[PDB]
């Protein structure tokens, strides 16, 4: 079962950081 | 133009995990002294263009 | 069933065979040697050799170039073709 | 704090990551330029 | 075991070296210490002052990846041969190449020299392998014989002059003036990779991905199967002072004792600054001639030399 490959059908063939709270509300 | 674009994602990407480079006191320093000057200046705003506009 | 058919190619060059010589360092030099004194004491010389080796009254900011020695990203080597320093450079040079 | 992606590591140190015991150099362009012999001839 | 035999020192890493854009995928080293060669699939051969590590001579020439590189010990030559199909035999006299073995069909993966006779023995994908005259560039004999790619060759001088294995699992022992086969081996169940003929022992061993088999001479005897380290391993290696080395794609090293298969030390080694993981294992290895430095050949585009621990016990 281990060695089942998923077929290989083919297609041609996010986080933020909060010191932009900080710079936006001391602009 | 494909390694320029990789390296342009990558950049954008680390830009927003690690935010903004330019901290935050610099950028009251920039804004603040752009302010003083255009005072000096009697720089009034450039308004909006009305419907009415000879130009 | 040989063919009569030739090539450039094939054409005798270099029929002759450069036997290596006594000082190029034959193999009777080499059985008798010591090697692992010799690899030491170079090694030992290497290492000497390396150690012998070695107003403005007003402005926004206060020095930003304190600390900023560099750093030995171009004595890192990486093995990713995407971040070495190799590559960012080359990206820097050539677009825009 | 705050890294500049003009920096920004990536990777340790070469030398971290083998411990100190051994001794990492990376060798690039080389010496002994070509003109020279690897294996001198005799005269 | 005998009575927990043999004890060997430790080895540890000594120095590293970086300095190739791609995969070094072969090491030689020269018959007086003073320099070994690597072959990359950067398309170059560079050579390295043993002691200093320094890098002191680029040759390019190759139009695709080097696999295999030799340094004759009888004449001041290299020969390499690469994917690209070519043999080459390069002057070390001018740095340049003097000569090419022009005929097989596909990429050759290893090549030897005959220690006394002058002729050099390649291997390719295309299944076959060939004799060819090292002095007027001609395929002597054409070793027909196994269904795939063969891997590594080895020749000797006393009986059974060619060893070879294939990644059709079976080894095959070439009668040399012959050209054909006194011995098939099978007993290795997936491709056989590597083989190392024993310095004094008049013995061979085999490397396959599931386990690692010693021969009798002639003939293949079975004697041993030294069972441990599962990967697929490319490299085996052997000191004068029967110290075993298996190499494999998954960055692993293992040390083993020839008599007994006694495994004494297992090294897994860090990757380089940048890479990634999945980029370890060594591709090949050597011993200078000494027998105190070992030399490995990696992925992640280094070359790493191991020094016995003097402390150890």
């Amino acid at each position: 079962q281990e060695w089942k490959i998923p077929p290989c059908i083919s297609n041609w063939k996010v986080h933020i950081n909060e010191n932009f709270a900080k710079l936006a509300e001391a602009l | 133009t494909r390694l320029y674009l990789k390296a342009e994602q990558e950049r954008q990407h680390n830009y927003l995990k690690d935010g903004p480079y330019i901290t935050a006191e610099e950028a009251v320093a920039v804004y603040t002294t752009t302010v003083h000057w255009l005072e000096s200046r009697r720089f009034s705003p450039i308004p909006f263009p009305p419907l009415s506009y000879k130009h | 069933q040989l063919s009569k058919q030739y090539s450039s190619r094939d054409l005798p060059s270099h029929t002759k065979i450069k036997y290596r010589q006594t000082t190029q360092d034959a193999p009777e030099e080499v059985r008798n040697r010591d090697f692992r004194r010799e690899l030491e004491e170079r090694e030992r010389a290497a290492a000497r050799e390396k150690n012998r080796d070695r107003w403005d009254d007003d402005v926004v900011f206060k020095n930003c170039a304190k600390g900023v020695d560099d750093q030995k990203k171009d004595k890192r080597f990486v093995n990713d073709t995407l971040r070495s320093e190799f590559h960012k450079k080359f990206m820097e040079k050539y677009i825009k | 704090e705050v890294v500049l992606h003009e920096d920004k590591k990536y990777y340790p140190t070469a030398e971290e990551v083998y411990g100190p015991e051994v001794e990492t150099i990376v060798q690039e362009e080389d010496t002994q330029p070509l003109t020279e012999p690897i294996i001198k001839p005799v005269k | 075991t005998m009575p927990k035999p043999q004890w060997h020192p430790p080895w540890k890493l000594y120095r590293v070296i970086s300095g190739h854009l791609g995969w070094v995928r072969c090491i030689a080293v020269e018959p007086g210490n003073q320099w070994f060669v690597t072959g990359s699939a950067d398309r170059t051969i560079k050579i390295w002052d043993l002691a200093s590590g320094k890098l002191k001579l680029s040759l390019t020439g190759h139009i695709s990846t080097v696999r295999g590189v030799i340094v004759s010990t009888r004449s001041p030559y290299l020969f390499s041969c690469g994917e690209d199909k070519q043999v080459k035999c390069w002057d070390l006299e001018y740095n340049k190449v003097i000569r090419h073995y022009h005929g097989h069909l596909s990429a050759v993966y290893g090549l030897d020299l005959h220690p006394t006779i002058d002729v050099l023995v390649t291997c390719s994908r295309d299944s076959t392998a060939r004799i060819w005259d090292v002095r007027t560039k001609a395929s002597v004999h054409t070793l027909s014989g196994h269904t795939n790619a063969v891997a590594t060759v080895r020749c000797q001088a006393a009986e059974p002059q060619i060893i070879t294995g294939s990644h059709d699992t079976t080894i095959r022992l070439w009668d040399l003036v012959a050209g054909k086969t006194r011995v098939t081996l099978t007993n290795h169940k997936k491709s056989v990779r590597a083989v190392v003929l024993h310095p004094r022992h008049y013995t061979f061993a085999s490397g396959s991905p599931d386990n690692i088999k010693q021969w009798k001479f002639p003939d293949g005897s079975f004697i041993q199967n030294l069972s441990g380290h599962n990967a697929i391993i490319n490299t085996l290696t052997v000191n004068s002072d029967g110290v075993l080395v298996s190499g494999a794609d998954n960055g692993t090293m293992h040390l083993w004792d020839w008599r007994t298969g006694y495994n004494f030390q297992r090294v897994h080694a860090a990757v380089q600054p940048g890479s990634l993981d999945s980029e370890s294992g060594i591709f090949a290895c050597a011993f200078d001639q000494s027998e105190s430095r070992l030399l490995t050949a990696e992925a992640d585009k280094t070359i790493k030399v191991y020094r016995e621990d003097d402390t150890a016990t």
